[PDB]
């Protein structure tokens, strides 16, 4: 789960 | 018997004189750019509702900031993405960079240039009065701008004005409730933040026009010379009339109200009283003295006022004595 509303987290998994 | 029209003293015509395709943002076409072009880095402490966040463009890593704008209202949108872009290059305005959509969920968002997130709020108890008259008169010059693009804000207060101290820079920004203005158009009054609500809001007159920004400038102005913070601190917004009544006092709130023909709720009646004008001198102490001079009072004195009409127009505002160190030094 690294989405929110599309964007990408930035280093997320 | 309704209320007596009103128009704006400056930039009363420049919307009707421009092409329809610059005001009419309903008929806009959003155009999207690639999501995957950005990556959110870290939320900010915004509107803690349409939410803001820290970004990185990771096709350059460049800085970005990143505004999803959820719940959707269309039109809304259309409307701040169509101010930005009008707005855009235009003197301490945030700059528009992108404009992005989920596949998916089809929640558009804003992508904006970098921006050093400090606020007027957290910058201004440490600053000199000179810095202080600096700041404001940027700020004049970005409401000069947008009011002189026939655009009013209708949400200035200091969490809208982001300064680098560093580089003393500023940006105005949120402008998710500017309009367009439009000689005798009637707007709807439920706009800015509480504590900077014009009198016109709160007595419900609808044909307002920029000079509602002047008056949330001047309560900017008030708390940060006085070191109060808010300076009218309303617990909702009928009280906010009575704070506001309590120092401007209600011999001229009545006066304005009959002037405009303007029919007051009537629940006013038990609340506003009785009030004198308060002089500006009785908000002075120990702690506020250095900021305050005859100059600042009475620059403060002519953006505070019920009548909208009579209040100083950004122009005007830039050429107070209070500015004529700023102004000489930019030379
Ligand atoms: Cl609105
Ligand atoms: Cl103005």
């Amino acid at each position: 789960g690294c989405r929110l509303y599309g964007f990408k987290i930035h280093g997320c998994g | 018997s309704g209320p007596v029209p009103s128009r704006a003293r400056v930039y009363t015509d420049v919307n009707t004189h421009r092409p329809r395709e610059y005001w009419d943002y309903e008929s806009h076409v959003v155009e999207w750019g690639n999501q995957d072009d950005y990556q959110l880095v870290r939320k900010l402490g915004r509107g803690k509702y349409s939410e803001v966040f820290e970004a990185i463009n990771i096709t350059n890593n460049e800085k970005v900031v990143v505004k999803i704008l959820k719940p959707v209202k269309k039109k809304k949108i259309k409307r701040e993405i169509k101010i930005l872009e009008n707005l855009r290059g235009g003197p301490n305005i945030i700059t528009l960079a992108d404009i992005v959509k989920d596949p998916v969920s089809r929640t558009p968002a804003l992508v904006f240039e970098h921006v050093n997130n400090t606020d007027f709020k957290q910058l201004y108890q440490t600053l000199t009065d000179y810095d202080i008259r600096f700041y404001m008169y940027e700020i004049l010059k970005a409401l000069d701008y947008c009011h002189s693009m026939g655009i009013m804000h209708r949400d200035v207060k200091p969490h809208n004005v982001m300064i680098d101290h560093e580089h003393r820079k500023l940006r105005l920004i949120d402008w998710g409730l500017a309009e367009f203005y439009h000689p005798g158009q009637e707007y709807n009054v439920r706009v800015a933040s509480r504590y900077f609500k014009g009198p016109e809001l709160l007595v419900d007159y609808q044909m307002y026009d920029y000079s509602l920004d002047m008056w949330s400038l001047g309560c900017m102005l008030a708390s940060m010379i006085f070191r109060k913070e808010p300076f009218f601190h309303g617990h909702d917004n009928y009280d906010q009339l009575v704070r506001i009544a309590k120092v401007l006092g209600t011999e001229d709130l009545y006066d304005y109200i009959d002037k405009y023909n303007i029919e007051l709720d009537p629940r006013f009646n038990d609340i506003l009283g009785r009030h004198s004008r308060k002089r500006w001198e009785r908000f002075v102490h120990s702690e506020n003295q250095h900021l305050v001079s005859p100059e600042a009072l009475d620059f403060l004195d002519k953006l505070l006022r019920y009548d909208h009409q009579s209040r100083l127009t950004a122009r005007e505002a830039m050429e107070h004595p209070y500015f004529y160190t700023v102004v000489k030094d930019q030379a």
